Parts: C-alpha cells; sequence; structure tokens
RNA sequence: AGGAACUCUGCAAGUUGGCCCCGUAACUUCGGGAGAAGGGGUGCUCCCUGGGGUGAUGAGCUCCGGGGAGCCGCAGUGAACAGGCUCUGGCGACUGUUUACCAAAAACACAGCUCUCUGCGAACUCGUAAGAGGAGGUAUAGGGAGCGACGCUUGCCCGG
RNA sequence: AAAAAUGUAAAA
RNA sequence: CCCGGGCCUUGUACACACCGCCCGUCACGCCAUGGGAGCGGGCUCUACCCGAAGUCGCCGGGAGCCUACGGGCAGGCGCCGAGGGUAGGGCCCGUGACUGGGGCGAAGUCGUAACAAGGUAGCUGUACCGGAAGGUGCGGCUGGA
RNA sequence: CAGCUAGUUGGUGGGGUAAUGGCCCACCAAGGCGACGACGGGUAGCCGGUCUGAGAGGAUGGCCGGCCACAGGGGCACUGAGACACGGGCCCCACUCCUACGGGAGGCAGCAGUUAGGAAUCUUCCGCAAUGGGCGCAAGCCUGACGGAGCGACGCCGCUUGGAGGAAGAAGCCCUUCGGGGUGUAAACUCCUGAACCCGGGACGAAACCCCCGAGGAGGGGACUGACGGUACCGGGGUAAUAGCGCCGGCCAACUCCGUGCCAGCAGCCGCGGUAAUACGGAGGGCGCGAGCGUUACCCGGAUUCACUGGGCGUAAAGGGCGUGUAGGCGGCCUGGGGCGUCCCAUGUGAAAGACCACGGCUCAACCGUGGGGGAGCGUGGGAUACGCUCAGGCUAGACGGUGGGAGAGGGUGGUGGAAUUCCCGGAGUAGCGGUGAAAUGCGCAGAUACCGGGAGGAACGCCGAUGGCGAAGGCAGCCACCUGGUCCACCCGUGACGCUGAGGCGCGAAAGCGUGGGGAGCAAACCGGAUUAGAUACCCGGGUAGUCCACGCCCUAAACGAUGCGCGCUAGGUCUCUGGGUCUCCUGGGGGCCGAAGCUAACGCGUUAAGCGCGCCGCCUGGGGAGUACGGCCGCAAGGC
C-alpha cells in the first residue's frame, strides 16, 4: 500500500543513478509530475513522460549523468549527487518564508510545495510565500 | 526510534549523582576528628598513609587524607574537609584542608604553600 | 485513696452486655479473621411523611420505616434477660469422644496418605458342628496395620 | 579414539 | 610413543606468552547492603468526645440599660469552628541480637570446572544431588568437529 | 502511585458578596474525573531575565522590574472605597519579660544591631539637600522609601610599585665536557618623570512651592535651600615609591642539580616512588597569570554519551519466544466544494530594565543616558490552495472474494502394521556368559549365554529421506479413515482502498517440573555396588526410582538462534533444488541453499530469503560488576516466573 509516493519514487532516482541506468519509471501521480517538472526545470533529469505498463498509467523519468571519468575506475559523474526526503509522512515539515533553507550555499534546490504551486528553495523565496519542504536536490 | 516514540516515550534525562556526601555541596564541612589512624595503600602501592575519620558537625562520620609531611591532628582535633577523593585508599573521598582549626600547616615547605597551608616565609 | 501491689494463676468477683448505625488490621486455605478493635444512638411530647398485609383502589385494623420541632431526670435496652478486649507462643487441623463417682486433655475418633491380605464356597470373625456375618458386596470391593485436613517433604543401612 | 594435578607476589 | 627442532594448517578467554590463565567453597580484615523478635521517629487518613475567639441564626422571657414606643444594646442558646483528647489504619526515616548474599585485598586453605577434544566439547532452560568449583538426567544451540 | 470522588457531578429554590459560582444551605437526579496519566508521593514560589551553547537544547530565577504568598504557629471577624491588615484587634498554642500572685506586656521575614546555626554574608553611620509618598489652602511636619557615606579583592572596570641608558657582561647563587654556561640590562650607577604627600582655591546636582503685573490662570520678571563636602575636579609645591600565586612526565607552555630509596610523598586522568625520579622534597632556571593566583563546591560545555537538529540494536549494551487484535500512529490514482493544519499581507500585542547596533555623558572604561531595529507566540480582519486534514463522486495497480486445480512429517480424533527389546511358558543343549583400555561388581551346574516354537506388554517408527517438504513460533515422520487450519499457480470473473502496524489484553508456547487418575518395555538424575584416581559424591562398567507414554489441569522458561520484529517499493546475474502454469534444447509464479554487480560494514560478513537504497508502526539499548538480585506490586499448589 506504501506510504508516501514521492519517498518511493526519489528512491527510484538514487538506486538507478547509483548502476546508470538510461530511465526508470513509476506509478503516474500528479505530485510526481510538479516533482520532475522541477526537477527539470533546475536540470537534473533529461525529462519525463506517461507511459504504459499493462494498463498502467507510468511514468518514464529518463536520468541524466555526467562525462566519462579518467584514471581507476571509471565512474561516470553523478548529476543528482544527493537527493534526500524532508517532509515525512510521519513529520510534516511546513517552513515559513524567511525559514526556507539554503541547499549547499545555492548550489542546491530544495524542492517544496508552496501554498500557491510549487517553487524551488529560491523560487519560493522570490514569490514570497513559505510551504511544505519536500526534499533538496544538489 | 521513530517520531511518535519521541511523541510518548521521549528521551531519558541524563541526572549524575554526587561523588562526594557533603551535604549543601558546601565548600567545607567542619568536624571533630574522632580516629586519627595511618592506613595501608591499595594495590600499586605501599606508604601507610595518614588519615584520620572525622565525625561532621553536620551529623556525619568519615575519613580523610592529611596531605604533607606529618600534621598534629589527635583523638579531637577539628579541622574542615576539602572534598576530593584518594583513589590509591579505599573509601577516603575527602581531603582534609591543612592550616585551618585545629590542623596546622607544613613546616619548611617552599613551593605550592596554597595547597598545604603555609604562610609565605622570609628569607631576608 | 490506690488499681493485681493479692497469689502458683486476676481463682473468684468486678468490667462489657439487647437492638440500630458508623467503622474495623496482620494474616489467609479468599470462605474468614468480625460482634475483631474503637465509637455514636436508644425514653417521652407534637407535627409532616414513605412503603407492605386485609379490605372495595379506603375506612378502621396491623407490620417495618423516614424527616423536623420540643420536654424531664444523675441516669431513656431507666427494672429482669443480657461478650470484657487486645498482642504473642506450645499442642491438636477442624464439629465430635472419654476415665457414670477426683483427669475432657495435647488423650481417642475423624476426613485424607501408605503398606499389606483377599478372585469368591474370598480373606478375616463367632461356632465343636450345622451355620452366620462378611455380603444377596466382588479388587473404585472387603479384612488387618500405621499415620492423621491441607502445604513442602520423607534421606542412607537387609548384617540380625 | 588418547588414565596423569599445580606455579602466589616489582617496571616496556 | 618419550625428549628436542623445522614448514603448512586449526583453535585460543594466552601476549617477559602453558611455570600462561582461570573458578568456587572455606579462612582473616574492610566497606556498603537485604531480611529480622522489635524498639524509636516524622508526615498523613478515618471515626468519635471536648471545644476558645468570632460571623451568622434564634430568643431577649419571671432579670439590666436605651426608646422619637415601631425598635436597639447587653445577655442566653444554637450552627460551624482553631486546637485538644481517644481508638484504628496508610506511607516514609532511623535503629536491632542474629542472619543472607555482595563488593574489596601483592599473601592462605581445598581442589581444577572454564579457554587447546583443557585432557568427559562447551554453553544453556529445568531437575536432582555433592565440601567446592561441579557432575548426571530430559531437551535445545553451535559460539564444537 | 492506577484507579479517584458526598458537596462528590448536575438541576430547582434560597443564603452570601462588589459580582458569577457547591462559594454555602435545603430538596431532587446519579453523576463527575483518569494511561492525552486521574488519585497518591516527592520537590519547588512563577515570569521578565541570568548562565552556558554553532545553534537547537540544557541549567536557572540572587540583584533590579512585574504578578503571587506570608508577617512567631493557627483560626476569626470588626473598621474601611479597599484589609483578614508586618509596625491593628480577639482567641488558643510555644516562647520572653513584669507582678503586691489577683493580673498584665510583647513579636526585626522594616534600617542597624544581637545570639544560635554555618564554610560563609557589613555601621547600632549622615541628611530630608535631591527624587517619590502621606497629611495640609499654605507654611510646614514625618519619612531607616530614598539620596549619600562606612566595612569586605565578593564581582566587573581604570591605575600604581617607574621611565631612558648601562659590561662581550660586578658580587652571590645554580649548572659545567672545568674551557665555559646561566641569573642578565637584571642590578650597582647616571639622567628624566612624579603616584603618595604638601599649600591655595573649590562645584553641577536647585529649581519649584514663595513675591509681583495680568484675572489668584497663560505668559513674564524677583527671591530661599546641598547630606555627600571643603569631596570630586582645577592651579602650584612634591619623594622612585607594595608583588604575589600556580605550574614545569604525558594531556599542557615550562629542564637541570642534590637529597630520598614502594620510605617520605604526589595523584584530575594514565600513573610516579622499591639507588642514579624532569612526576615525592629542596634548589637553580623556565612557563602562565598579575593585585591577584589557586583549591573545593555547583551549572552548561566538550557529550553526536537520551542523538529534533544529531546515535543505535547478526556477534560490542539492545528484536519482544510466536500469533490474534483494542486504542493509537500512518494512508493508493483522478475530479469537486470547505479552508481545520499550514503559507502570505495587514493590524492589536509582545511595557520598563536587559541583549544587539548607532550616537552621546562621567579624563577612558566599568557604569549610564538617547535613539533605531526586527522578535517567537497569541488576539482580530483579509488572502491563497500545493501537500496533510474533511465531506462528496469515480477507477482498479494495494487487500479481499469467485471458479478451478496442486503440494505438504500442518493440527485433532478413532483404528492399525511389522521389526526389535524385556519378561513368562515350552523345546534342545552345556560352561560359561556379560562387560572394559584392562578388570571387577554382577549373571550361570538350582542349568545362564547362543538357538527353535507359542504368548504378554510398552514405547519408538528402518529403507523411502535429502544440500527435501510443512506451519506463526514452539514444533511436525510407519500405515488407513474421519474432521480441520494455513499456503501456491492458472482464468482476470465479483468487491471497490475494505489497508500496514499494534501499548495494554486475549490465545499458543520444546524440555524439565507440579496435581488427581492410568500405564510401565527400554532408557534413566537420584540412589546402591564395581573399577580408575591422592581423593572420585564424576568421566567407564553392573543394578536401579521418579520421569519419559495416555488423559485432564497448571507451570510459561531456553543459545525460543537467522543471536537478524512486521508490511509495501526500487537495485547485475551465474548456479541446483522443492512445487505450480505453458506447443516446451526454453519461458513464467511461490519456496529453499551456495557464489557473487552495485552498495553497506569496525571487521567478519551481508548482498532480491540484505546486514543495500527509502517510507510507515511496535519492541528495545545508553560502561562492567553489583544483579536478573533486593524491596514493592501481580501470577502460581510449588519450584518459580513477569
Ligand atoms: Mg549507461
Ligand atoms: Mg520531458
Ligand atoms: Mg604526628
Ligand atoms: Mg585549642
Ligand atoms: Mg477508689
Ligand atoms: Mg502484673
Ligand atoms: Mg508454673
Ligand atoms: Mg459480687
Ligand atoms: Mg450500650
Ligand atoms: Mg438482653
Ligand atoms: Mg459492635
Ligand atoms: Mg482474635
Ligand atoms: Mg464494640
Ligand atoms: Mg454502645
Ligand atoms: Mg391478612
Ligand atoms: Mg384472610
Ligand atoms: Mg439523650
Ligand atoms: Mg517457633
Ligand atoms: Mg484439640
Ligand atoms: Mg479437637
Ligand atoms: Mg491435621
Ligand atoms: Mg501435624
Ligand atoms: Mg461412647
Ligand atoms: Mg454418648
Ligand atoms: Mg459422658
Ligand atoms: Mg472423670
Ligand atoms: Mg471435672
Ligand atoms: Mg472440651
Ligand atoms: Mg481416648
Ligand atoms: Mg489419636
Ligand atoms: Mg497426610
Ligand atoms: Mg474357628
Ligand atoms: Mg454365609
Ligand atoms: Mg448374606
Ligand atoms: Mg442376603
Ligand atoms: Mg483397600
Ligand atoms: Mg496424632
Ligand atoms: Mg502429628
Ligand atoms: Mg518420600
Ligand atoms: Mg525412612
Ligand atoms: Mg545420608
Ligand atoms: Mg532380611
Ligand atoms: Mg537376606
Ligand atoms: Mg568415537
Ligand atoms: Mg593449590
Ligand atoms: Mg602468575
Ligand atoms: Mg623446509
Ligand atoms: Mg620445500
Ligand atoms: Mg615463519
Ligand atoms: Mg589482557
Ligand atoms: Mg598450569
Ligand atoms: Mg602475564
Ligand atoms: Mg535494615
Ligand atoms: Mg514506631
Ligand atoms: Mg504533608
Ligand atoms: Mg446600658
Ligand atoms: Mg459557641
Ligand atoms: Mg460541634
Ligand atoms: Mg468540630
Ligand atoms: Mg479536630
Ligand atoms: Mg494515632
Ligand atoms: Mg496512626
Ligand atoms: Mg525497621
Ligand atoms: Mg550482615
Ligand atoms: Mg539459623
Ligand atoms: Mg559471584
Ligand atoms: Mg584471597
Ligand atoms: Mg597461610
Ligand atoms: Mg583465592
Ligand atoms: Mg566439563
Ligand atoms: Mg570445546
Ligand atoms: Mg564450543
Ligand atoms: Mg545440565
Ligand atoms: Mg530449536
Ligand atoms: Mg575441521
Ligand atoms: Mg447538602
Ligand atoms: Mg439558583
Ligand atoms: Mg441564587
Ligand atoms: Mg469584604
Ligand atoms: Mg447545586
Ligand atoms: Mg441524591
Ligand atoms: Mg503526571
Ligand atoms: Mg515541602
Ligand atoms: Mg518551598
Ligand atoms: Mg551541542
Ligand atoms: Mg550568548
Ligand atoms: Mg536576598
Ligand atoms: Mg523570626
Ligand atoms: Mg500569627
Ligand atoms: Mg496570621
Ligand atoms: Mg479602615
Ligand atoms: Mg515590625
Ligand atoms: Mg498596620
Ligand atoms: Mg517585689
Ligand atoms: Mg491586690
Ligand atoms: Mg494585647
Ligand atoms: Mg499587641
Ligand atoms: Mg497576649
Ligand atoms: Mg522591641
Ligand atoms: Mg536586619
Ligand atoms: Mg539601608
Ligand atoms: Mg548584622
Ligand atoms: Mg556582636
Ligand atoms: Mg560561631
Ligand atoms: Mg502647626
Ligand atoms: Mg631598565
Ligand atoms: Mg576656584
Ligand atoms: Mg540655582
Ligand atoms: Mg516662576
Ligand atoms: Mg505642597
Ligand atoms: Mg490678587
Ligand atoms: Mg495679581
Ligand atoms: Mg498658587
Ligand atoms: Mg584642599
Ligand atoms: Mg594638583
Ligand atoms: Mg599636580
Ligand atoms: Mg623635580
Ligand atoms: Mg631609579
Ligand atoms: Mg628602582
Ligand atoms: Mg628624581
Ligand atoms: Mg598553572
Ligand atoms: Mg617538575
Ligand atoms: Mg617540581
Ligand atoms: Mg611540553
Ligand atoms: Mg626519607
Ligand atoms: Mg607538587
Ligand atoms: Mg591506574
Ligand atoms: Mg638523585
Ligand atoms: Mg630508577
Ligand atoms: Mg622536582
Ligand atoms: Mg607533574
Ligand atoms: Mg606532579
Ligand atoms: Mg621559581
Ligand atoms: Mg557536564
Ligand atoms: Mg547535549
Ligand atoms: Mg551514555
Ligand atoms: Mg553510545
Ligand atoms: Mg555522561
Ligand atoms: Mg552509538
Ligand atoms: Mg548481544
Ligand atoms: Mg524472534
Ligand atoms: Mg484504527
Ligand atoms: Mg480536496
Ligand atoms: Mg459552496
Ligand atoms: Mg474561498
Ligand atoms: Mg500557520
Ligand atoms: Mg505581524
Ligand atoms: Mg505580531
Ligand atoms: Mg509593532
Ligand atoms: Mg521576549
Ligand atoms: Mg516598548
Ligand atoms: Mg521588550
Ligand atoms: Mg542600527
Ligand atoms: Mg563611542
Ligand atoms: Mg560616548
Ligand atoms: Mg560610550
Ligand atoms: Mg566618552
Ligand atoms: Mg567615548
Ligand atoms: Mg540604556
Ligand atoms: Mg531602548
Ligand atoms: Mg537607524
Ligand atoms: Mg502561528
Ligand atoms: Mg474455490
Ligand atoms: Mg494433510
Ligand atoms: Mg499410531
Ligand atoms: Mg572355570
Ligand atoms: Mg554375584
Ligand atoms: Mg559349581
Ligand atoms: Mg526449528
Ligand atoms: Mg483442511
Ligand atoms: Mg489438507
Ligand atoms: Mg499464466
Ligand atoms: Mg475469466
Ligand atoms: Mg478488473
Ligand atoms: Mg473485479
Ligand atoms: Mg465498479
Ligand atoms: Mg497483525
Ligand atoms: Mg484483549
Ligand atoms: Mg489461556
Ligand atoms: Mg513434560
Ligand atoms: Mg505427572
Ligand atoms: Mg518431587
Ligand atoms: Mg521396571
Ligand atoms: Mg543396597
Ligand atoms: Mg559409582
Ligand atoms: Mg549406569
Ligand atoms: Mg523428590
Ligand atoms: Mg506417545
Ligand atoms: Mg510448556
Ligand atoms: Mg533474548
Ligand atoms: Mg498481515
Ligand atoms: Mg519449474
Ligand atoms: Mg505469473
Ligand atoms: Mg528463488
Ligand atoms: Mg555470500
Ligand atoms: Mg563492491
Ligand atoms: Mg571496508
Ligand atoms: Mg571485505
Ligand atoms: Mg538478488
Ligand atoms: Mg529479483
Ligand atoms: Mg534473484
Ligand atoms: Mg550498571
Ligand atoms: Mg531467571
Ligand atoms: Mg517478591
Ligand atoms: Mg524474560
Amino acid at each position: 500500500m506504501l506510504t508516501d509516493p514521492i519517498a518511493d519514487m526519489l528512491t527510484r532516482i538514487r538506486n538507478a543513478t547509483r548502476v546508470y541506468k538510461e530511465s526508470t519509471d513509476v506509478p503516474a501521480s500528479r505530485f510526481k509530475e510538479e516533482i520532475l517538472r522541477i526537477l527539470a526545470r533546475e536540470g537534473f533529469i533529461k525529462g519525463y513522460e506517461r507511459v504504459d505498463v499493462d494498463g498502467k498509467p507510468y511514468l518514464r523519468v529518463y536520468l541524466k549523468y555526467g562525462p566519462r571519468r579518467q584514471g581507476p575506475d571509471p565512474r561516470p559523474e553523478q548529476v543528482i549527487h544527493h537527493i534526500r526526503r524532508i517532509s515525512k509522512p510521519g513529520r510534516r515539515v511546513y517552513v515559513g518564508v524567511k525559514e526556507i533553507p539554503r541547499v549547499r550555499r545555492g548550489l542546491g534546490i530544495a524542492i517544496l510545495s508552496t501554498s500557491k504551486g510549487v517553487l524551488t528553495d529560491r523560487e519560493a523565496r522570490k514569490l514570497g510565500v513559505g510551504g511544505e519542504l519536500i526534499c533538496e536536490v544538489w | 526510534p521513530t517520531i511518535n516514540q519521541l511523541v510518548r516515550k521521549g528521551r531519558e534525562k541524563v541526572r549524575k549523582k554526587s561523588k562526594v556526601p557533603a551535604l549543601k555541596g558546601a565548600p567545607f564541612r567542619r568536624g571533630v576528628c574522632t580516629v586519627v589512624r595511618t592506613v595501608t595503600p591499595k594495590k600499586p602501592n605501599s606508604a601507610l598513609r595518614k588519615v584520620a575519620k572525622v565525625r561532621l558537625t553536620s551529623g556525619y562520620e568519615v575519613t580523610a587524607y592529611i596531605p604533607g609531611e606529618g600534621h598534629n591532628l589527635q583523638e579531637h582535633s577539628v579541622v574542615l574537609i576539602r572534598g576530593g577523593r584518594v583513589k590509591d585508599l579505599p573509601g577516603v573521598r575527602y581531603h582534609i584542608v591543612r592550616g585551618v582549626y585545629d590542623a596546622a600547616g607544613v613546616k619548611d615547605r617552599k613551593k605550592s604553600r596554597s595547597k598545604y597551608g603555609t604562610k609565605k616565609p622570609k628569607e631576608a
């Protein structure tokens, strides 16, 4: 039955990226779109689109990576260095406008659900609003 | 644990007891020296330590260690308790102040006169 | 006046005494300990009032009761009937039984435990016998022995 | 599958 | 096979390293503690008896004073009422002949159970038994082969 | 501390107060409260603030400020706008003092000062001059509130014990390879300044109430007063003028000499000392700090060692023994209203003192004035709708159900089969059997062992059988039947988020153990004997009871072990095995075992059966010993268990 679709979703990315897959699927959902919407706006995913898994609306998240590396164990760079959820179904994390975190001194982004939509760590600040801290990415 | 576990149970407060039962943690306690005897040290050492039981005025009765080279405390001496155990003597958890009351200081001593209660001399 | 100093011993006597209500420990086999303890009320007068029986659903009659006001004495179950209480140890579990006529106990009896005999014309008992009991019972029964509710438990020695 | 006990108390 | 030695492997709780280590009773000393015929001490609860001051309520009559006569004050009774007293429970502290185990200790006594198949694999719940560690039984686990 | 409550909860009517109200009374109705922790016990005045800390948090409430409560213990009401009244009153209690024994006085937790206690905490000061208060038309009176002084390194701050020069370098003292090195420009000495001290002058703090014109006001002009003080401050004259404490092995900055000899003695941690100690003591010297240094005590810190930030549970402390389910916690995809959480604006608020920034005052600072800033949270109004929440509609991916098949030591009941052991009867047969490393005890000339036939009884089930299967765990095996749980695959047919987890509770729970009754072959603690051994309550041998088995009931522990809680999702694959589906040198679902991608890990090792990556929930751990003990509480016949 799962709990937070987002939680396991971000994990799809994580586990996939770790093994360097082309892309991975995940049950289609409103919020997940918003997630990828911003997860592409800032540039962490090649893109996405609704697909089919035996009459089951999924979502193909096409992963992005880095250039090939020289030296021992040619490990391709990770575009998504790290992505972890903050507002858990256990602890609903609500932050104020002048409380929104600064992911790794700007280098990162804080995907959160504002009261007027969904914005980045900076985008939410610009519009001057706060919301549920979905997760951070860097 | 989980969040709810904390919501319900909660982190147990540390709380530590004192290494010295000297009442109001008073800097020093006054008492009358009952026994003045020398006890042998513990495991790695052996050097007859000059100790003295002191029946406090605060109703207690503990053993205190006399530093310095000798002393002058008998069966009715009065004195102060510094508070500080000796890892070489089992039970002794209180030092005994020098130069205070019936407890005289140390003779001949030069350095560290403070601890051993000895008013600075004059060389001239 | 004192209050067990009496004496082997509070022996005897005295205290408490009936009902109503308050309230009541250790311990325990949850039944008890309990009337534990300790404590308040109790008569008479007036007024209000609740319930049952009979009977017509009530009148009278009658049983148990509730509340308020008041009166008199030293004393109100005003006389007679009518536990003194508590703590702690020993023995015996307990109700019971006994030395008619100096002993009612720690004695015996007991439920329950164990051992042993007995396959029925039973073993055992009385009788010379016939017979009878056992028993018109049948090993979950019957005879004998010891122990003695219940709990924990019952050690080693067949040489005599 | 191998009969047979024990070494107190002072320094890296 | 006995003593001595070498390379590889396995085990180990041993490391001036098997003369290593190590367990329990008993013995002496020390420290704290549990139970204990009890004793002592504080706080607290219930039931009852007595009950100051005082508000409030009643009376103020065969008695006092005041009064513009309608009333007031004094005084008396009552309710509650500090505390005192009696009886009985709850909790806590101190103390106590004796007793239980525990910690501690350059040395003792008695064995050797454990770590090497530790020379009966060990551990373990439970049971029984024995100076002591422990043995044995029923089953179980390898942290045994 | 798990149950608590009689004015107890509520109602009607009344009393009482400034007023609501069991605040109180009479009557009536049974309610009131609690694991979201009632009731009990313990402790304590609360906040603004203060301390520490990267922050969050932790600790705390002295001073000043605000609220509270008390005025020897305890109760009462009078007066008043207000009191249950510190300096008022009444009464009881303890205490003190007077007394003509009849009676009476008194309350510093007001300033100062005693005495006791304690480690420890100040003068019985000056003035109403300023500020504030009371009364008064005013003058003016009182004011231990206050303004100011006095004692105390108790704290913070400013300053002094001097400044410049001056030997290849006095004297003494310490070291030394005896050459020299160190103290050290340190001093001596020269020169300059000048705290202390002396003389003279000498405040601000003060203006107003009071007088006058106007109108006794507004406005305006005149006049009195200073505790500190003859103090600070200004000018002049002016002498080189107190330095102490800790440390020196590592942590930790500072090295050498003598003395001592497990003594003396140090110690915060580890440790040092038992003839050459940088560690005890002294010295020389050095290091830090300075009118201070250092000890003890207590708080935060280091401690990410109660972990929100920010831990962890295979073996290091820690998964509950397993299952069921109550509360609670959590919530699949789409559409709609609400706007509770939450987000944003506005606003009331958050007082002063403080903290911070800015400027300024006192020679600087400390101290202080002045101004500026935003503040969590809360009150009101407005706004938004993303996720949480909520009502409403729809779907099928989670869970459930249908139809159809399968596997299995799953469970319970009744029955039943062979083998073998022991025993008894009968047959035959004779000197030994048995047993160990060896031997004995024991068993047999009364006829054993070995063998043959018949019978009785109990318990356990060989081969099949495994790296096997089954169940939640414990656990489950010959064989047949009955009754019965769980589980898997195919068809995608029905339901339509019905789910996951699970404090307490309910049930199951190996073996041993207990209770009444039943059964007893073998085995077998205990117990008896033999042998080994110093001993041998043991290892081995001989005999042997309870128990092992049945029933019914209780006990409830374990290395109950994968030492790995439950569920859903994502993340190479190679290999063999159990079982299920399918036109099948192969593909697909569930289960078991080895090896390994990535990855985690202290290592081992784990690795689609995770110890990987991630969410939800319970369980649990926070140094060893003490101790799974002691007390309390609950369960049990007991042993004993939680
Ligand atoms: Mg690629
Ligand atoms: Mg795209
Ligand atoms: Mg001496
Ligand atoms: Mg003297
Ligand atoms: Mg008399
Ligand atoms: Mg007497
Ligand atoms: Mg006699
Ligand atoms: Mg008489
Ligand atoms: Mg009577
Ligand atoms: Mg009577
Ligand atoms: Mg009675
Ligand atoms: Mg009695
Ligand atoms: Mg009575
Ligand atoms: Mg009576
Ligand atoms: Mg009749
Ligand atoms: Mg009739
Ligand atoms: Mg009467
Ligand atoms: Mg006795
Ligand atoms: Mg009797
Ligand atoms: Mg009798
Ligand atoms: Mg009896
Ligand atoms: Mg008896
Ligand atoms: Mg008779
Ligand atoms: Mg008779
Ligand atoms: Mg008779
Ligand atoms: Mg007789
Ligand atoms: Mg008689
Ligand atoms: Mg009798
Ligand atoms: Mg008799
Ligand atoms: Mg008898
Ligand atoms: Mg009996
Ligand atoms: Mg005969
Ligand atoms: Mg007959
Ligand atoms: Mg007959
Ligand atoms: Mg007959
Ligand atoms: Mg019989
Ligand atoms: Mg008897
Ligand atoms: Mg008897
Ligand atoms: Mg017996
Ligand atoms: Mg006997
Ligand atoms: Mg014996
Ligand atoms: Mg015989
Ligand atoms: Mg014989
Ligand atoms: Mg063998
Ligand atoms: Mg020995
Ligand atoms: Mg040794
Ligand atoms: Mg070689
Ligand atoms: Mg070779
Ligand atoms: Mg080698
Ligand atoms: Mg070691
Ligand atoms: Mg040895
Ligand atoms: Mg060693
Ligand atoms: Mg005691
Ligand atoms: Mg007492
Ligand atoms: Mg109290
Ligand atoms: Mg009068
Ligand atoms: Mg009265
Ligand atoms: Mg009364
Ligand atoms: Mg009363
Ligand atoms: Mg009373
Ligand atoms: Mg009493
Ligand atoms: Mg009492
Ligand atoms: Mg006691
Ligand atoms: Mg003792
Ligand atoms: Mg005894
Ligand atoms: Mg022990
Ligand atoms: Mg010893
Ligand atoms: Mg000896
Ligand atoms: Mg020993
Ligand atoms: Mg052994
Ligand atoms: Mg072993
Ligand atoms: Mg082992
Ligand atoms: Mg055992
Ligand atoms: Mg097992
Ligand atoms: Mg091997
Ligand atoms: Mg009433
Ligand atoms: Mg009313
Ligand atoms: Mg009213
Ligand atoms: Mg009033
Ligand atoms: Mg009412
Ligand atoms: Mg009622
Ligand atoms: Mg609470
Ligand atoms: Mg208190
Ligand atoms: Mg207090
Ligand atoms: Mg911190
Ligand atoms: Mg700070
Ligand atoms: Mg004070
Ligand atoms: Mg006082
Ligand atoms: Mg008073
Ligand atoms: Mg008072
Ligand atoms: Mg007044
Ligand atoms: Mg006063
Ligand atoms: Mg007054
Ligand atoms: Mg006189
Ligand atoms: Mg007179
Ligand atoms: Mg008076
Ligand atoms: Mg007075
Ligand atoms: Mg008086
Ligand atoms: Mg006075
Ligand atoms: Mg004072
Ligand atoms: Mg003063
Ligand atoms: Mg004073
Ligand atoms: Mg004095
Ligand atoms: Mg004194
Ligand atoms: Mg006048
Ligand atoms: Mg100079
Ligand atoms: Mg001048
Ligand atoms: Mg002036
Ligand atoms: Mg003027
Ligand atoms: Mg005036
Ligand atoms: Mg005029
Ligand atoms: Mg005029
Ligand atoms: Mg005027
Ligand atoms: Mg002057
Ligand atoms: Mg001057
Ligand atoms: Mg000058
Ligand atoms: Mg000059
Ligand atoms: Mg000079
Ligand atoms: Mg000088
Ligand atoms: Mg000069
Ligand atoms: Mg220092
Ligand atoms: Mg040193
Ligand atoms: Mg030194
Ligand atoms: Mg150093
Ligand atoms: Mg010496
Ligand atoms: Mg020293
Ligand atoms: Mg040490
Ligand atoms: Mg030396
Ligand atoms: Mg040496
Ligand atoms: Mg030294
Ligand atoms: Mg040192
Ligand atoms: Mg040192
Ligand atoms: Mg020095
Ligand atoms: Mg700390
Ligand atoms: Mg902390
Ligand atoms: Mg810790
Ligand atoms: Mg830790
Ligand atoms: Mg700590
Ligand atoms: Mg940790
Ligand atoms: Mg563990
Ligand atoms: Mg488990
Ligand atoms: Mg629910
Ligand atoms: Mg909605
Ligand atoms: Mg609408
Ligand atoms: Mg709207
Ligand atoms: Mg909000
Ligand atoms: Mg605002
Ligand atoms: Mg605000
Ligand atoms: Mg504001
Ligand atoms: Mg604030
Ligand atoms: Mg303000
Ligand atoms: Mg403020
Ligand atoms: Mg600023
Ligand atoms: Mg400035
Ligand atoms: Mg300034
Ligand atoms: Mg300034
Ligand atoms: Mg300035
Ligand atoms: Mg300035
Ligand atoms: Mg200021
Ligand atoms: Mg300000
Ligand atoms: Mg500004
Ligand atoms: Mg808010
Ligand atoms: Mg079906
Ligand atoms: Mg089956
Ligand atoms: Mg069968
Ligand atoms: Mg022969
Ligand atoms: Mg024989
Ligand atoms: Mg013969
Ligand atoms: Mg198993
Ligand atoms: Mg079935
Ligand atoms: Mg079946
Ligand atoms: Mg298929
Ligand atoms: Mg179909
Ligand atoms: Mg469908
Ligand atoms: Mg369907
Ligand atoms: Mg449908
Ligand atoms: Mg469940
Ligand atoms: Mg339940
Ligand atoms: Mg049950
Ligand atoms: Mg059993
Ligand atoms: Mg049995
Ligand atoms: Mg038994
Ligand atoms: Mg037998
Ligand atoms: Mg025998
Ligand atoms: Mg034997
Ligand atoms: Mg045997
Ligand atoms: Mg027995
Ligand atoms: Mg069986
Ligand atoms: Mg069991
Ligand atoms: Mg465990
Ligand atoms: Mg489930
Ligand atoms: Mg297959
Ligand atoms: Mg399939
Ligand atoms: Mg598989
Ligand atoms: Mg592996
Ligand atoms: Mg790797
Ligand atoms: Mg590694
Ligand atoms: Mg590795
Ligand atoms: Mg895998
Ligand atoms: Mg897989
Ligand atoms: Mg796989
Ligand atoms: Mg501990
Ligand atoms: Mg246990
Ligand atoms: Mg107990
Ligand atoms: Mg347990």
